[PDB]
């Protein structure tokens, strides 16, 4: 079964480097087109690059040429994207895709064929913060949430009562704030009458950082 | 900013419906136009290559045709599963280029949203900054106007948005504002309010409080 695996992605800083490798398996990728493409967050597709080690040759989009050089090594049967001279608005999840070796002349294009999970690369000056959780005061049906605030990077995963309470639930996209770093809130909608015997916490969890933050709302006098 | 990418365009349609995205490819002779589905959290799925073959792997609804420069993707009958965002590619002057993105939509009966406004935690004023935030759960269409008033004045760019994925069986989405201001500006006035529009509002509504109870 051919599959292709990203990584190398992560933090880097405008005008640093990265390089991402796309692993293949299941077929030689000698013969055949190794591209990538990125989404930026809430955007389209955006292809960025071809490589074909058979011929050699390499084929970038205008918005990163000169920066961006595709590569591959046929001993590891890996392709690889160096990125120089990274900007903010290189952050995007980056895929690498296949492409069919061209059998048919007339039929020269068969698509991308199979895709990898992607892999995410945020360029951004901010450093890796911790997130500050806050409660939502919840004042037939209360609202209640969570506010975390002030974490970097993304993502973060928001669970509530260690997992049991998934009913009702609504964690919001992130948002980037102006200070560089991201804030998104969590808000959940349970009976008033289960609001005093029943506790309510959210476990926020933020793995670039390793910081686990169990935060109980209550409501206030 | 400086966008790479514009953002899906949304199509609002029911299932069984009969759905025709078109792509307008200047490059006919480059007949390789290809068609993708792309489902939130996931990587695009190839449904459509070579104008009008038929993917290993896809359901016999899928079609794609060439009429000239114009290449569509149809859909006979739109099914549950078939709710994503569809991408077209074109391959021109040894550039691949995808297009904009039309990102299929359940339709449903309009929905008014249910406004709750929270004040910021004294645990965030300790902190030196304040946090309103706004909640408008469970709504239809997600075309929503949050406008924040301080001591009713109108605010404007102390604010963002951000609009939750559709629900698969209620078809609502759930938007959240958050308001935020400085320790200083937040204890400097009383009464803050969220005034929200939607189409299954024939008025604003209007979930304020006051500094302190």
């Amino acid at each position: 079964e051919v599959q292709l695996v990203e990584s190398g992605g992560g933090l880097v800083q405008p005008g640093g480097s990265l390089r991402l490798s796309c692993a293949a398996s299941g077929f030689n990728i000698y013969y055949n087109y190794i591209h990538w493409v990125r989404q930026a967050p809430g955007k389209g597709l955006e292809w960025v690059a071809e490589f074909s080690p058979y011929s050699g040759s390499t084929y970038y989009a205008d918005s990163v040429k000169g920066r961006f050089t595709i590569s591959a090594d046929t001993s590891k049967n890996t392709a690889y994207l160096q990125m120089n001279s990274l900007r903010a608005e290189d952050t995007a999840v980056y895929y690498c895709a296949r492409s069919a070796a061209i059998v048919d002349w007339y039929d020269y294009f068969k698509g991308f064929d199979y895709w990898g999970q992607g892999t995410l690369v945020t360029v951004s000056s901010a450093s890796t913060k911790g997130p500050s959780v806050f409660p939502l005061a919840p004042s037939g049906t209360a609202a209640l949430g969570c506010l975390v605030k002030d974490y970097f990077p993304e993502p973060v995963t928001v669970s509530w009562n260690s997992g049991a309470l998934t009913s009702g639930v609504h964690t919001f996209p992130a948002v980037l704030q102006s200070s560089g770093l991201y804030s998104l809130s969590s808000v959940v909608t349970v009976p008033s009458s289960s609001l005093g015997t029943q506790t309510y916490i959210c476990n926020v969890n933020h793995k670039p950082s390793n910081t686990k933050v169990d935060k109980k709302v209550e409501p206030k006098s | 900013d400086i966008q790479m990418t514009q953002s899906p365009s949304s199509l609002s349609a029911s299932v069984g419906d009969r759905v025709t995205i078109t792509c307008r490819a200047s490059q006919s002779v480059s007949s390789a136009v290809a068609w993708y589905q792309q489902k939130p959290g996931k990587a695009p799925k190839l449904l459509i290559y070579s104008a009008s073959s038929l993917y290993s792997g896809v359901p016999s609804r899928f079609s794609g045709s060439r009429s000239g420069t114009d290449f569509t993707l149809t859909i006979s009958s739109l099914q549950p599963e078939d709710f994503a965002t569809y991408y077209c590619q074109q391959y021109g002057s040894y550039l691949y280029t995808f297009g904009q993105g039309t990102k299929v939509e359940i339709k449903r009966t309009v929905a008014a949203p249910s406004v709750f406004i929270f004040p910021p935690s004294d645990e965030q004023l300790k902190s030196g900054t304040a946090s309103v935030v706004c909640l408008l759960n469970n709504f239809y269409p997600r075309e929503a106007k949050v406008q924040w008033k301080v001591d009713n004045a109108l605010q404007s760019g102390n604010s963002q948005e951000s609009v939750t994925e559709q629900d698969s069986k209620d078809s609502t989405y759930s938007l959240s504002s958050t308001l935020t201001l400085s320790k200083a500006d937040y204890e400097k006035h009383k009464v803050y309010a969220c005034e929200v529009t939607h189409q299954g509002l024939s008025s604003p509504v209007t979930k304020s409080f006051n500094r302190g109870e």
